């Protein structure tokens, strides 16, 4: 009924490619490169940075690295199931 | 003078020509290489003019950072960036006469539209809102400070020059060269 | 500057020892943007677009006028002079209803367009408080990098903002650890990071290299050397000690 | 042909979302220059990713 | 027409829905992915790591 659709510029794998680039960067450099060359890190000293910002000291993280990363790790695994039970979880998207 | 030709949604064998998912690109010459997109054709397929060839555009370079347990990187010097900004603050104050714009001076198609109850009012009222929103937008965003400030008349910063973003005494405008600039580029 | 820097977290020396060419480095960036206006046509393309548009819409207004919309002419005074009132009524309705659909067309299309822009004035009074009247640390609110300051200029129906911002510049790598051991006790860093060139250990502020001599007075204390992964050898100089051997 | 330009106006609106679209896409995706790459090894301390 | 002037004033309102959402979303990328955020409830519930 002259209905068309155009496809859109950008496809799926290219952005896939550019987040797994904010995600590499993210983990290798922190914050710096958002704002100029990438300076890289060690993670766990980033992680210390991070906890002076909220106004914990960093001998807190480095004395609990162990019990830290736990769980970082089981708070992934869940949201990975909550996701994969719940059917109204993109429901805007749907919308 | 070259052109090419895009027929979308449509195969190439019913009409240097390429087959694309956005349709049938006719007068460009494909190529392997990747750059960044001049033209967008679309499905990640961009067209450029080197003749014109077609080509899927890179994202970007590759960077690796060096990564280690033990490592880390720290800058011994620095620069200084400027950088600007634009944004749209107003639009024109445009009014309209429902009556003269539908029917001029005749009296016949004024007495016949009275028969059409309320909508020239209704009209006229939303392009009058339209009209005063413009002018609190401008107050929003410019008069934020109720004291009028002066700069002193020895311009003595420390080294810093501010001659290019403050007010030119010579002009009649009282406006800094940059403003000038601006004003003199919007046509 | 001094204290703008701080805000970004350098010290102020190394703002006072560098005066002159930060200020140097300033002007020639100032220089540069009235150079990048005066020689790109298609900077200002936002405001022109805005322009545009509404100059289009009118034009297309205008136009419709010329339409007959099924009626046998487009102009009222014809059609009454050459027709009774009788059949004159219908036509008149006619171009009547067509100009009345153009007309409530313009104004919708008019509404949304006035709500756009005053969502971008919203921003651009956002931006004026927050980047003019501060120094902000949002990332990438205020131009790309360490927001220093920023200043206004007014062009036809809207605002130029100009961003100073702070880039880091040629980086080097060194050796860090988490923590230093000494006396069998674990030493952290007050407000820097340590690094080591290969042979020996210094503590840095973490945006710009300055090596300082670890001692007491620029790291605390907490704990023992067995907890910590990756913990280093090395000595903390005491400053007190050769005060009293003498 | 006798009702004007209303044609031209709506296929000039339905381009201008169509544009739109992709902007938002820039915008939102394209927010780095260089493509980062983490190395083979990945030992960060005991976080997995 | 009046089907089609219909479909496409509310293609339009739908399009600015969506363009606010974008922009929201580009914030997002910038404050919380590429920084640390002190604003209250801007990136989870919480103080944001």
């Amino acid at each position: 009924n002259g209905l068309t659709v155009l496809p859109p510029l950008l496809t799926d794998e290219m952005i896939a490619q550019y987040t797994s680039a904010l995600l590499a960067g993210t983990i290798t450099s922190g914050w710096t490169f958002g704002a100029g060359p990438a300076l890289q890190i060690p993670f766990p000293m980033q992680m210390a940075y991070r906890f002076n910002g909220i106004g914990v000291t960093q001998n807190v993280l480095y004395e609990n690295q162990k019990l830290i990363a736990n769980q970082f790790n089981s708070a992934i695994g869940k949201i990975q199931d909550s996701l994969s039970s719940t059917p109204s979880a993109l429901g805007k998207l749907q919308d | 003078n070259q052109v090419a030709v895009l027929y979308q949604d449509v195969n190439c064998t019913e009409v240097n020509v390429f087959q694309t998912r956005a349709g049938c690109l006719i007068g460009a010459e494909h190529v392997n290489n990747s750059y960044e997109c001049d033209i967008p054709i679309g499905a990640g397929i961009c067209a450029s003019y080197q003749s014109i060839i077609a080509y899927t555009m890179s994202l970007g370079a590759e960077n690796s950072v060096a990564y280690s347990n033990n490592s880390i990187a720290i800058p011994t010097n620095f620069t200084i960036s400027v950088t600007t900004e634009i944004l749209p603050v107003s639009m024109t104050k445009t009014s309209v006469d429902c009556t003269m714009y539908i029917c001029g001076d005749s009296t016949e198609c004024s007495n016949l539209l009275l028969q059409y109850g309320s909508f020239c009012t209704q009209l006229n009222r939303a392009l009058t809102g339209i009209a005063v929103e413009q002018d609190k937008n401008t107050q929003e965003v410019f008069a934020q400070v109720k004291q009028i400030y002066k700069t002193p008349p020895i311009k003595d910063f420390g080294g810093f020059n501010f001659s290019q973003i403050l007010p030119d005494p010579s002009k009649p405008s009282k406006r800094s060269p940059i403003e000038d600039l601006l004003f003199n580029k919007v046509t | 500057m001094a204290y703008r820097f701080n805000g970004i977290g350098v010290t102020q020396n190394v703002l006072y020892e560098n005066q002159k060419l930060i200020a140097n480095q300033f002007n020639s960036a100032i220089g540069k943007i009235q150079d990048s206006l005066s020689s790109t046509p298609s900077a200002l393309g936002k405001l022109q677009d805005v322009v545009n548009q509404n100059a289009q819409a009118l034009n297309t207004l205008v136009k419709q006028l010329s339409s007959n919309f099924g009626a046998i002419s487009s102009v009222l005074n014809d059609i009454l002079s050459r027709l009774d009132p009788p059949e004159a009524e219908v036509q008149i309705d006619r171009l009547i209803t067509g100009r009345l659909q153009s007309l409530q067309t313009y104004v919708t299309q008019q509404l949304i367009r006035a709500a756009e822009i005053r969502a971008s004035a919203n921003l651009a009074a956002t931006k004026m408080s927050e980047c003019v009247l501060g120094q902000s640390k949002r990332v990438d609110f205020c131009g790309k990098g360490y927001h220093l300051m920023s200043f206004p200029q007014s062009a036809p129906h809207g605002v130029v903002f100009l961003h100073v911002t702070y880039v880091p510049a040629q980086e080097k790598n060194f050796t860090t650890a988490p923590a230093i051991c000494h006396d069998g006790k674990a030493h952290f860093p007050r407000e820097g990071v340590f690094v080591s060139n290969g042979t020996h250990w210094f503590v840095t502020q973490r945006n710009f290299y300055e090596p300082q001599i670890i001692t007491t007075d620029n790291t605390f204390v907490s704990g023992n050397c067995d907890v910590v992964i990756g913990i280093v050898n090395n000595t903390v100089y005491d400053p007190l000690q050769p005060e009293l051997d003498s």
